[PDB]
């Protein structure tokens, strides 16, 4: 293609491989589980509520 | 002049007050009148069966019948009314209405409620029709969409009970309520000339009139449509059937009606010929001064016939079974 | 020019390579000892008509109260959760609207469309009358997803391969963000406001910040457009719902693919996707007239909600994760508990 | 009790307010539905502005004819790419596709234009209203004799006029048989996918025509009759 | 992550036979309609021809109709398309464009250069 375009794409591919930081796709998995059963208590969706608690009985 | 059998402690009779027609076998003598009655049972469950069916698939869901084919439930509810009256009239036999003269005028319970609910379901189911084939012309030639023809439907309720409300009720102010002898009801204009006459030849005449003039109208416009797709192109298979169908359908209604309107005008007719019958024949065993045809049961018995099955075609329009 | 596509093509092998050295286990099998869900039944609890038109885009708010739906009258109706109250009726000069925003404080609402005109309107007027409060122009393409950042700044997706950030009184875009290919056609913001993914029309999310115009990464593994987009409520992934019948979960830190979730009895393709407040529900509406409820941990289809005439078209969940409210094409919302 | 009834007063002021919200919105239900609209597709040489001239990002022009109102958009603000914003046209009644017959370079790409409309998921059930522009230039063009149709499309040296063709009175039949073969090649593909639901409108017009609004008045009437026999069984 | 892979092509003599390979890595290649499509130097952008998901309906332009055949393996996830008895015409830059819809018979591949789904290209040179 052009190749200001082609160039962007290049210093952009560049400028990612500078600072990458990336985490264990295991521990990221178990992170999420862990903020799932976590967060699953107050949530009215997973286990639903009486009529009194949500607005919408 | 008048018998004195027939006295009560006002009615029409013989053209002089305090006068009341026999109960009875005033014209028809013999078992005959039960003869009829088991007859119109074996009517009974032709009809109080067959529009149940539309009940039923009224029961089934609500949202089907959309406004431009809606009005034929209004109609099927407004005649088993009839239906159910008629009913109860073969339940209450003649003890209903005989006490013994016939239970003529505002006097008792029986007669009265019985005639407010119907005539004026009758009339209601009558102008139900005639609502069903204003849709069909407002849904035909000018080509509303099923949403726009609810907004008026309010008033068209205002005109499909007011207008046989106003004429259930100005009958009652010159007292023109009689029970019937053949089958057991109440009913307006039995015994007399202008109760019946006035009351419901030329509501029916009108309602029928109208009727037929806006569905021509409609089977014209939806014949505009058979004669202009054929023409370029496609089979043309499908609108003739519904064509025809709804032919069949307003012709399964309307001769029913037709037969009525001409068994009242036979009444009217002849009504004069049968009293002075009656006059002639019965006046040397009553000893009372003397001053030639006689009803017919066949006719009688067909025309209760008519009007005890014009609630048929509500079951026509049910389609296939699911 | 090709040996600057050869270099291309060597940092995407070494992308690769990195990427697979990355990753040893999937998270389907890490996650097996985890109960199910189990069968739920969201019944329709509202249903709020009177939409002339379809309806394309709505929005919640801080809220769970007022939604706000745009339809292809030209009408933008703010409702009433609670009580089916149309509390406004917002006309448009331009009948082709495709997206609605609600700002986290309910004093302003955001159209826009095949106009190329994002208007921002106040939902307050001394004078008692609801006006055209800004018109916001610069873009050349249709405006596909508008959110708010604040009261002052609103981040626009449109279908120039661009993403701008505009401030209101000043009226001009201050920070813009390109590098897609292809159009792009949704837009989520951060839990802590800090970072928004947009999903494009080439199989690419890109992730950026809104302080300055970079791409901070790219996903790919989606065969083709990406309808929808939404963050996890952690802040840490976001499940894309695209036409290849697949709702892909990425990841943030790990820059990989981690779930897929489709079934081969599925033809058609997802419009709306959304979670719940505890993230493991993934709500995505279909353009097969229902919409799909499934776990984030297992792929398992939970149950199907149905009742529409037509597409999905839009799919939102408040704030506190009460309802879920669902937008189609047949002028008809529905709101589901 | 003083909270209370100002609490059912603010109930009853915003039960009002919704009230006539849903009168306003029932009121602009009959003049939206009343209204027809159109949509213009085309190439850039292919002249879709003088279709109406008389009555004459997003350009778009209201004509009535007969107590019918007609909003008709040219949506051409956007870039090239086409399948996501055309999903937005499918509330409307008719798709006018106007194709210059003279140019042959892009008589190709026009038809695959209209094969991809025709069998699109979301225009499926949109009939089109197709239009064949500049008949001069196409006469001229073929009596020329400098460009033949063979060059483009080799399919016409088997090809003859139909008998179903009506031609214009007075012309060689030259300019009959490319006319009514640009025609059949549309009609070939609109005529291959769609079971009814929507069917194509072919009309030759000229940059001279003054009558375009009633050949699109009657085609809009026919294609509302057509869809009002779809719903309901008859057909 | 899609890719589009074109192989073949080059300079040849007018009247030759010429095959180009497009191979697919990415999406299931059993399942998408596939296109080629030419940009002459000087030109823009026009559609040469297609191929269906089974290879049941195929259409060619005009310009290439008869001497152009195509041709796809799913196996193989990988089409071909010969050119036979070449005009000096054809010269050309070509790719193959994915038809960007999981189940349809049509998509919109003739955009300036700013479509997606479509592989860098080999140049015919004649």
């Amino acid at each position: 293609t052009a190749s200001i375009a082609q160039a962007r794409k290049l210093v952009e591919q560049l400028k990612m491989e500078a600072n990458i930081d990336r985490i264990k796709v295991s521990k990221a998995a178990a992170d999420l589980m862990a903020y799932c059963e976590a967060h699953a208590k107050e949530d009215p969706l997973l286990t639903p509520v009486p009529a009194s608690e949500n607005p919408f009985r | 002049w008048c018998p004195r059998e027939l006295k009560i402690d006002g009615y029409s009779f013989l053209h002089v007050r305090d006068c009341s027609p026999p109960c009875p076998n005033m014209y028809f003598r013999r078992e005959e009148l039960s003869f009829a009655r088991y007859f119109i049972g074996l009517i009974s469950i032709i009809c109080l069966s067959a529009t149940l069916f539309t009940f039923l698939t009224f029961l089934i869901d609500v949202t089907r019948f959309r406004y431009p084919e809606r009005p034929i439930i209004f109609y099927a509810v407004c005649y088993m009314m009839v239906s159910l009256i008629f009913f109860i009239g073969f339940l209450l036999e003649d003890r209903v209405a005989c006490n013994s003269t016939v239970t003529q005028g505002s006097h008792n319970k029986a007669c009265t409620m019985l005639f407010m609910i119907l005539y004026f379901f009758t009339m209601a189911g009558s102008v139900w029709w005639v609502i069903l084939t204003i849709t069909w012309f407002l849904a035909a030639v000018p080509k509303w969409g099923s949403e726009a023809i609810e907004k008026k439907a309010l008033l068209f309720h205002a005109s499909a009970w007011g207008i046989p409300g106003t004429l259930t009720i100005i009958l009652l102010a010159m007292n023109k309520i009689e029970g019937d002898n053949i089958s057991g009801v109440c009913f307006v204009g039995l015994y007399d000339v202008d109760a019946l006459r006035y009351f419901v030849l030329a509501p029916l005449c009108l309602y029928v009139v109208v009727g037929v003039s806006l569905l021509l109208a409609g089977i014209i416009s939806l014949n505009r449509v058979r004669i202009e797709i054929p023409l370029e192109k496609e089979n043309q298979d499908k609108l003739v059937k519904f064509m025809i169908r709804i032919g069949v359908f307003s012709i399964l209604y309307l001769v029913p009606l037709l037969v009525v309107i001409g068994c009242y005008f036979y009444e009217q007719a002849y009504r004069g010929i049968w009293e002075t019958t009656w006059i002639q024949e019965r006046c040397r065993e009553y000893h009372i001064p003397c001053p030639m045809s006689r009803p017919d049961l066949i006719l009688f018995l067909m025309k209760y016939l008519m009007a005890l099955i014009v609630g048929i075609p509500s079951v026509f329009w049910v389609g296939s079974k699911k | 020019l090709d040996q600057l596509r050869q270099e291309a093509e060597q940092l995407k092998n070494q992308i690769r390579d990195a990427r697979k050295a990355c990753a040893d286990a999937t998270l389907s099998q890490i996650t097996n000892n985890i109960d199910p869900v189990g069968r739920i039944q969201m019944r329709t609890r509202r249903t709020l008509r009177g939409h002339l038109a379809k309806i394309y885009a709505m929005h919640w708010g801080t809220d769970s109260r007022l939604l706000v739906s745009a339809s292809q009258d030209g009408k933008l109706i703010i409702w009433d959760s609670y009580t089916t109250n149309k509390v406004h009726a917002i006309p448009l000069r331009s009948s082709w609207v495709m997206t609605c925003a609600y700002a986290p404080s309910g004093n302003y609402v955001a159209c826009g469309g095949l106009d190329n005109i994002c208007s921002i309107y106040n939902l307050k007027t001394r004078e008692g009358n609801v006006r055209v409060s800004r018109e916001l122009a610069g873009h050349t393409g249709y405006l596909s997803c508008c959110r708010f950042l604040d009261d002052n700044q609103i981040v626009t997706s449109s279908g120039d391969t661009t993403c701008a950030l505009w401030d209101i009184e000043t009226g001009q875009q201050t920070t813009t963000f390109t590098g897609h290919t292809g159009d792009v056609m949704s837009l989520s913001l951060a839990p802590d406001t800090r970072l928004f993914v947009s999903g494009a029309c080439d199989a690419s999310a890109k992730l950026w910040d809104v302080r300055e115009g970079m791409c901070r990464q790219t996903f790919t593994g989606h065969e083709s457009d990406i309808n929808a987009i939404c963050f996890f409520p952690n802040g840490n992934a976001f499940a894309t719902g695209s036409d290849d019948a697949t709702c892909r979960l990425f990841d943030l830190r790990a820059d990989q693919e981690l779930m897929t979730y489709s079934h081969d009895n599925i033809i058609c393709g997802i419009t709306s996707v959304s979670f719940s407040k505890s993230g493991r529900l993934l709500l995505a509406g279909y353009d097969d007239f229902n919409c799909n409820v499934w776990d984030a941990l297992k792929a398992d289809r939970a149950g199907v909600l149905a009742g529409h005439d037509n597409r999905v078209s839009c799919l939102g969940v408040t704030d506190d994760g009460m309802a879920v409210a669902t937008g189609s094409w047949d002028s008809f919302l529905k709101i589901w508990n | 009790n003083s909270k209370t009834e100002d609490k059912r007063a603010q109930k009853r002021a915003e039960k009002k307010r919704s009230k006539l919200i849903d009168k306003q919105l029932q009121d602009e239900k009959m003049g939206y539905m009343c209204t027809h609209r159109l949509l213009l597709l085309g190439a850039d040489n292919s002249g879709k502005s003088t279709i109406v001239k008389q009555m004459r990002g997003i350009f778009e022009t209201k004509f009535q004819v007969d107590k019918v109102n007609f909003h008709m958009f040219d949506v051409g603000g956007q870039r090239d790419e086409r399948r996501k914003w055309i999903q937005c046209f499918n509330d409307v009644t008719a798709i006018i596709f106007v194709v210059d017959s003279s140019d042959y370079n892009r008589l190709q790409e026009a038809l695959n234009l209209f094969k991809s409309i025709w069998n699109n998921r979301w225009l499926r059930t949109i009939s089109v209203i197709l239009f064949l522009n500049k008949q001069d230039l196409l006469a001229e063009k073929v009596l020329a004799g400098k460009s033949k149709i063979e060059d483009y499309f080799p399919e016409f040296a088997r090809y003859t006029t139909p008998e179903d063709a009506t031609p214009e009175p007075g012309e060689d039949p030259r300019v009959t048989r490319a006319k009514y073969f640009i025609r059949d090649e549309f009609l070939r593909i609109s005529t291959a996918s769609g079971d009814g639901r929507h069917y194509c409108y072919p009309h030759f017009t000229c940059a001279v025509d003054t009558e375009n609004a009633r050949r699109i008045f009657n085609d809009c009437r026919d294609i509302i009759q057509r869809m009002h026999l779809r719903q309901y069984e008859l057909l | 992550q899609v890719q589009l892979q074109e192989s073949g092509g080059g300079l040849v003599q007018p009247g030759g036979s010429l095959r180009l390979s497009c191979a697919a890595s990415g999406f299931t290649f059993s399942n998408y309609k596939m296109n080629w499509v030419r940009q002459a130097p000087g030109k823009g952008l026009e559609w040469v021809s297609d191929i269906s998901q089974s290879g049941a309906s195929i259409s060619y332009t005009g310009s290439v109709k008869g001497r152009f055949t195509i041709s796809r393996d799913n196996a193989k996830n990988t089409l071909y398309l010969q050119m036979n008895s070449l005009k000096p015409e054809d010269t050309a830059v070509y790719y193959c464009a994915r038809c960007p819809a999981p189940f349809t018979r049509d998509c919109f591949d003739v955009t300036s250069t700013t479509y997606a789904y479509r592989g860098q290209g080999t140049q015919v040179t004649v």
